[PDB]
């Protein structure tokens, strides 16, 4: 939904309508977002499920990065953006 | 009344018509502002944290966001002044993306003078508004279900397993429906 | 889910933009009275008295009122005739 | 008891009175038989010319305040409300102050149910001293020397102290700038329906007055006076109620061509309104004598409507204010014309757009009960 | 409960009537018999009735020590009369006492040999000619000193009046957006005062001159050149009886007072400074603390004559009833005499 | 010359009309300056005479259409209040052309752009007031 | 709704 520009059948904006129920996630009191991290290991049954997840290291401290983007206007190399599906580029840094 | 005045780019939805630059700075001039700021994104986190930030350290005690239309983020901006301490009635939103910069395309100035007079009435606006506390009611832990098929049985099986009292209306006299 | 949201939280807050009378100011003419379509408004001790729970914000008696005693709170005469001001100046 | 002819028991008050004294002879009973406290009628001065409001609480001497008082253009309806809206009162109004106390009654600043209207057929008044000067240039006489005015033939008639009687065509010192005022000649009500009895002399024998019951409030009194044996009455002829309907109509037929004169053919053009604007002082004198003004504080005197500078005020936020505030629910009675210092024709720009609204609406402000369309709650 | 009086608020001969409900002023009336207005009145003649209540100090005060307290009416007529008699008492009073309360004033003053006393006023003493204000449409020529529209509402009327009749009046003032500048048919903002008077040398004789106290220093040479000339002078005085009180009592044209006695019974009297003691007779001290204070009835309670500025004069009966404690001024002055 | 044009809108539908045409990118002239009201019931004669007084050229109310008001009845309230405004306002050489108003429901975008346009020409052709 | 249902009834 995110990469849509429009939709339809109403051609609104995507991203007008999405981004503030994503800060509600990223604000949220009752949510844990752990993002960039996959589910490992599934164990046990309803009500006592044992789940392993791995977070992948973003190599930046989520904590203190506030997504300023100087790290990535320095940088030197080029990478294609996931986001972009092929057709866009960004940095090692993104 | 110390008005603190924010000014949305919105990436360039308000600022590739509307000079987010000429528009702030003008704002931080008008009498009783005590601070004028703008910022890529306001209603995302960084620019609400951005918002509490001012409050708790310049002491604003109104706060006016030249943003899109009030229909749409109101609410999020007054949440955003309580968790601040601030109360939500006094703060003022000013229409300049739908009214002003997806309106004048091809008239910048136009749309950048347009965009002074609503800045400079919300501030005006702003300038008596005063505190009003919000009566909160109860609300009654029971539903109605009109409708007594598929969907409607659904429903109603839902709400009274998750332990609320409901009551489902049929007008045939079984239900089922189709 | 969504119906269960509002009753597990069991509280709504309502909004606070209603009708207040200035007792000293109203003269108890009662022309506002007939023009809330929720009726709001009645008269006590010859002034008129605002029910917040009935009153919803329109605003149309505040318009009716001649010499002011009713005002609507968040969108007073003063605020919207400093904005026709600022408007043109 | 639509109708009757009337006149008091009492032969000192028929006397004095003005046409056989039956509204005092009924203020007479009211006081002493008690239905009411106080009556607020007038009296006259150290002249004719000079006529002043007074609250009898008592029938003694009730006599000083008969007789009409064409040069006395009064309004009691501000009174009442203002000073006496506590007291159960029977007052004497003309049309235009049966007008007033209806506007505000519905707007609850006169308890109907405390105040008996015995209102007074009326022909129209002139200003004190503009009446004097035209006696003095075309009777040929001293003001002072006058006892009496009337109006009936079509013509003023001034009756000198001596016996004599002078007449000169209304027509005549009207288009000359004298005679009834200029609201008094666009003025439409000539029988105060609006009242709970109507009392005039167009119906009447000499000695006697012409009383139409219109409630029950009315035909109450009525009913009291003549059984407490104060007021003699009879049945008028129906031969005599044709003559005054059709004196009625013609009259009304008159106050439509002179609404037709100066509301629209003679009526101040845009230049010379701007030119009377330019002189108000902003002392609101219009504001305080008019009877429909009664809010304890006045929307015109907020700082974003007043002028606060020694200048004249922008008519828009003055005039067109007061106009959109009661406008719709202009009696036409002339006062804030009258009390203006700068003279300044006020009554003529209110009454052409109260005309206007009761011509889109039907409502005719001080004859109807109800509010104006104005303030209806209704999707209509 | 309606009765006829004078409106105090300037020197026009305005007629109102005062409302009175239980002994108390509530409301005004129009006076429309009235020849100088004919019922009409500025905002202050509608205002009138309040005076009689505001701050009204009803009873006679002696300072004691540091403040003013109450004392009986015999005690400060005497101590009075001993300042009388010993200190130099310099009398100074507004033109807001009745004709014969002048009269009365004049006969004490000099049976108490004061060298130093008068009526405060910054017009001179002057031949001024009686006109009646609804001719003042008749005259040609009109020059008008200073803002009359706000000086005298209902003077500015006539003046407009005229206006209709033909006349041309020019306006002459330091400003340049009063009342008069705007509707005048000519107005001049001089700055030196041989700039109004050679406009003034134009004038054709009998022309009218209507003067306000606006330009003080401009009065005396404009009357000069009126009495040679001519033309008949109209003043705009500071108070409703300053032409009746001038009568009798010339304008104090001295400044070294000390130990005053101010007779301001319409408390129109502006801050005077006093060098010595000061006994004040007005209805309300509001104001500064007075060595003596003497209650005295209102303009509307007492019974007399008032001289308009045009030269209009009228005889007043009381309209309310005095408060109780308080005595008319011709009351002090009498006592005052047969102490 | 450029007309100076004051805007009273009601939240619920003429408001949403103006954002239905600001979404929809429906151009207009920039002259309009809007205030918004919960409803035109808000609205009476003494902010239209004010912003004429103050130099407006024009003024504009936009209301939901008759039968769509949020809170039921107010739009016959302002109907009955801008009968009367343009009763009023020729008396004082404002000609009723420069006082417009119009319903508008919340997703007449299109209908809001006509007007605006439609109004500034009408405006600027009388010239200034 | 169908996940709350388990939660909210606890076993
Ligand atoms: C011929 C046909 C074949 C179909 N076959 C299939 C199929 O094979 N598979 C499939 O998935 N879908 C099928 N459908 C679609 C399917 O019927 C609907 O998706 C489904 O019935 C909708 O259920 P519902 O509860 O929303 O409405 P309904 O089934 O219509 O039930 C509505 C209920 O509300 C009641 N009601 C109405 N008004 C009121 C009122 N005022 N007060 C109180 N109660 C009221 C009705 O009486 C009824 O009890 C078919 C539809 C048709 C017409
Ligand atoms: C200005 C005026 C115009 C009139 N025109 C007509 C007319 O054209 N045709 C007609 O048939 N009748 C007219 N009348 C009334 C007519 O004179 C009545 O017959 C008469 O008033 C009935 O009273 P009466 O003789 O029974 O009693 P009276 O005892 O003579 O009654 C007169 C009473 O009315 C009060 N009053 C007098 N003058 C006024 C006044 N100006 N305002 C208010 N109260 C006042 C007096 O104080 C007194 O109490 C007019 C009256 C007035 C005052
Ligand atoms: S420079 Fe890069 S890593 Fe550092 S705070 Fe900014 S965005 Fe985050
Ligand atoms: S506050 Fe409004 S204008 Fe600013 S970024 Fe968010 S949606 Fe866009
Ligand atoms: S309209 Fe105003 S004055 Fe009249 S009753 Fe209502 S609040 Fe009071
Ligand atoms: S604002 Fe509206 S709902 Fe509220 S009392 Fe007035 S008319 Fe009623
Ligand atoms: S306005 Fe009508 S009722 Fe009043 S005095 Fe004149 S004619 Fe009589
Ligand atoms: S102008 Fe309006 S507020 Fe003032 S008294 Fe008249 S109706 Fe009341
Ligand atoms: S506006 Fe004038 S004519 Fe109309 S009711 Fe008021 S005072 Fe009478
Ligand atoms: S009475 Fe005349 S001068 Fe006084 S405010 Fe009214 S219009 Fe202006
Ligand atoms: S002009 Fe002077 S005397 Fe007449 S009402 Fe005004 S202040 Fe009083
Ligand atoms: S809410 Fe738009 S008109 Fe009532």
């Amino acid at each position: 939904m995110g990469q849509l520009d429009k939709t339809f059948p109403t051609l609104d904006c995507s991203m007008c309508i999405l981004a503030p129920k994503m800060v509600d996630v990223g604000k949220h009191d009752n949510i844990e977002l752990i993002t960039y991290a996959e589910v490992k290991e599934v164990d046990g049954y309803i009500g006592n499920f044992k789940v392993k997840i791995e977070k992948k290291p973003r190599y930046i401290d989520e904590e203190l990065c506030t997504g300023c983007g100087s790290c990535v206007e320095v940088c030197p190399i080029e990478m294609p953006n996931y986001f972009d599906e092929g057709i866009g580029m960004t940095k090692a840094v993104y | 009344p110390k008005i603190g005045v924010y000014v949305c780019h919105c990436g360039v939805n308000i600022g590739g018509v509307v000079d987010v630059e000429a528009v702030r700075d003008y704002a931080a001039k008008l009498p009783n502002v005590v601070i004028a700021k703008d910022y890529k994104y306001y209603c995302s986190d960084p620019g609400q944290l951005e918002i509490q930030k001012d409050i708790k350290e310049l002491g604003i005690n109104r706060v006016v966001v030249a943003a899109c239309s009030p229909r749409l983020h109101e609410p999020t901006f007054r949440r955003c002044v309580e968790e601040a301490g601030l109360n939500q009635f006094l703060f003022e939103f000013a229409n300049i993306r739908e009214h002003d910069s997806w309106v004048h395309m091809d008239n910048p100035e136009g749309a950048t003078e347009k965009a002074k007079d609503l800045v400079r009435m919300a501030v005006a606006k702003a300038r008596l508004l005063e505190p009003l506390e919000a009566s909160k009611v109860s609300v009654d832990d029971k539903a109605l279900v009109i409708g007594g098929g598929v969907a409607g049985i659904q429903a109603a099986l839902d709400l009274a397993d998750m332990g609320f009292k409901t009551y489902m209306v049929e007008k045939r006299p079984s239900i089922s429906g189709r | 889910a969504r119906a269960a949201i509002p009753m597990v939280k069991g509280e709504v807050e309502i909004e606070p933009i209603i009708a207040v009378t200035d007792s000293d100011v109203c003269g108890g003419c009662e022309v506002c009275i007939e023009l809330c379509p929720f009726g709001a408004i009645s008269i006590e001790e010859g002034h008129a008295n605002v029910n917040v729970a009935l009153c919803k914000g329109c605003g149309t008696c505040v318009a009716a009122c001649p010499s002011g005693a009713m005002d609507q709170q968040h969108f007073k005469t003063e605020q919207i005739m400093a904005q026709i001001e600022a408007a043109l100046n | 008891m639509k109708y009757l002819l009337a006149r008091a028991t009492d032969e000192e008050i028929q006397r004095k009175g003005e046409c056989g004294g039956a509204v005092t002879a009924i203020f007479k009973y009211m006081l002493d038989k008690e239905v009411v406290d106080a009556v607020l009628t007038l009296e006259r001065g150290y002249d004719v010319y000079d006529g002043i409001p007074v609250l009898l609480e008592d029938s003694s001497g009730i006599e000083s305040t008969c007789g009409s008082l064409h040069c006395a253009p009064t309004m009691f309806g501000d009174l009442i409300s203002r000073y006496l809206s506590d007291m159960r009162l029977a007052v004497a109004v003309k049309p235009c102050d049966a007008m007033a106390i209806r506007e505000l009654e519905k707007r609850h600043q006169i308890d109907p149910d405390k105040v008996y209207k015995i209102g007074l057929n009326c022909g129209g008044t002139l200003a004190p001293v503009s009446a004097r000067e035209m006696i003095e240039t075309f009777y040929e006489i001293d003001p002072d020397d006058v006892v009496s005015e009337e109006i009936d033939r079509g013509k003023f008639i001034v009756e000198l102290r001596d016996g004599s009687h002078r007449e000169i065509s209304i027509d005549y010192l009207e288009e000359e700038g004298f005679g009834r005022r200029e609201n008094c000649q666009r003025c439409e009500i000539m029988v105060p329906r609006n009242a709970d009895l109507a009392c005039g002399n167009w119906g009447a024998d000499d000695g006697w007055t012409f009383i139409e019951v219109n409630t029950e409030r009315g035909q109450e009194i009525i009913e009291g006076a003549r059984s407490s044996g104060y007021i003699e009455a009879r049945e008028p002829s129906e031969k005599m109620v044709k003559i005054r309907e059709k004196i009625e109509n013609a009259m009304i037929s008159m106050a439509r061509k002179f609404q037709d004169k100066y509301l629209d053919e003679e009526y101040p053009s845009l230049d010379e309104w701007d030119e009377y604007w330019k002189r108000c002082i902003n002392c609101f004198a219009c504001r305080d004598a008019c009877p429909v003004c009664f809010c304890r504080e006045c929307e015109l005197e907020k700082d974003y409507l007043l002028e606060s500078d020694e200048k004249a005020p922008d008519p828009l936020t003055f005039q067109g204010v007061r106009l959109s505030h009661m406008g719709f629910s202009c009696i036409n009675c002339g006062q804030c014309e009258d009390v203006c210092p700068m003279d300044i024709p006020i009554a003529r720009i209110y009454h052409r757009i109260q005309k206007k609204y009761r011509d889109r609406t039907g409502f005719t402000a001080g004859v109807s009960q109800e509010l104006p369309p104005m303030y209806s709650g209704e999707k209509d | 409960m309606v009765k006829h009086t004078l409106c105090p608020s300037c020197s026009a001969g305005c007629g109102v009537n005062i409302v009175e409900m239980g002994g108390a002023p509530v409301g005004t009336y129009p006076y429309r018999r009235h020849p100088v207005n004919e019922g009409k009145t500025c905002r202050a003649g509608r205002d009138c009735y309040e005076i009689p209540l505001m701050d009204r100090v009803t009873s006679p005060g002696v300072k004691k020590s540091g403040k003013l307290s109450g004392v009986n009416w015999d005690e400060a007529l005497d101590k009075l009369t001993e300042l009388l008699s010993s200190e130099d008492i310099s009398i100074l009073t507004t033109g807001t006492l009745t004709n014969e309360e002048a009269l009365k004033l004049r006969e004490i003053i000099e049976n108490f040999n004061v060298k130093k006393s008068g009526l405060i006023t910054v017009f001179p003493e002057f031949d001024y000619p009686e006109i009646d204000i609804r001719n003042i449409r008749d005259y040609d020529n009109i020059a008008v000193i200073g803002d009359a529209i706000t000086c005298a509402p209902l003077i500015g009327r006539r003046i407009f009046h005229a206006m209709a009749a033909g006349a041309e009046v020019r306006s002459y003032d330091r400003r340049d957006e009063t009342r008069m500048a705007v509707n005048s048919g000519f107005h001049i903002t001089f700055s030196d005062e041989r700039e109004v008077l050679n406009d003034l040398q134009q004038l054709p004789g009998g022309s009218l001159i209507i003067i306000t106290p606006e330009i003080p220093e401009i009065i005396g040479p404009v009357l000069e050149f009126s009495s040679e000339n001519e033309f008949d002078v109209l003043p705009i005085f500071e108070d409703f009886n300053t032409r009746g009180v001038m009568q009798h009592l010339p304008p104090v044209n001295e400044g070294e007072f000390d130990s005053v006695w101010l007779i301001d019974p319409g408390a129109a009297a502006e801050p005077v400074d006093v060098s010595g003691k000061f006994v004040l007779q007005s209805i309300r001290t509001e104001g500064l603390t007075p060595d003596i204070f003497l209650p005295v009835a209102a303009w509307c309670e007492k019974s007399g004559s008032y001289t308009s500025t045009a030269g209009y004069t009228m005889k007043l009966e009381p309209a309310l009833q005095a408060p109780e404690g308080v005595l008319s001024d011709m009351e002090i002055f009498e006592r005052i005499l047969r102490a | 010359f450029e007309p100076k044009i004051v805007g009273f809108c009601c939240n619920w539908c003429s408001y949403g009309g103006a954002d239905t045409a600001g979404t929809a990118r429906m151009q207009y002239p920039p002259n309009v300056r809007i205030i918004r009201v919960m409803c035109s019931g808000r609205v009476n004669a003494s902010m239209i005479l004010k912003a004429f007084s103050e130099g407006a050229d024009g003024v504009f109310v936009g209301g939901c259409h008759i039968g769509d008001c949020h809170y039921d009845s107010g739009n016959y309230k302002w109907k009955r209040r801008a009968r009367f405004i343009e009763d009023i306002l020729p008396e004082f050489g404002i000609d009723k052309e420069r006082f417009r108003w119009e319903w508008i429901s919340a997703s007449e975008g299109e209908k809001f752009q006509k007007t605006m346009q439609e109004f500034y020409e009408t405006v600027k052709y009388l010239g200034p007031l």
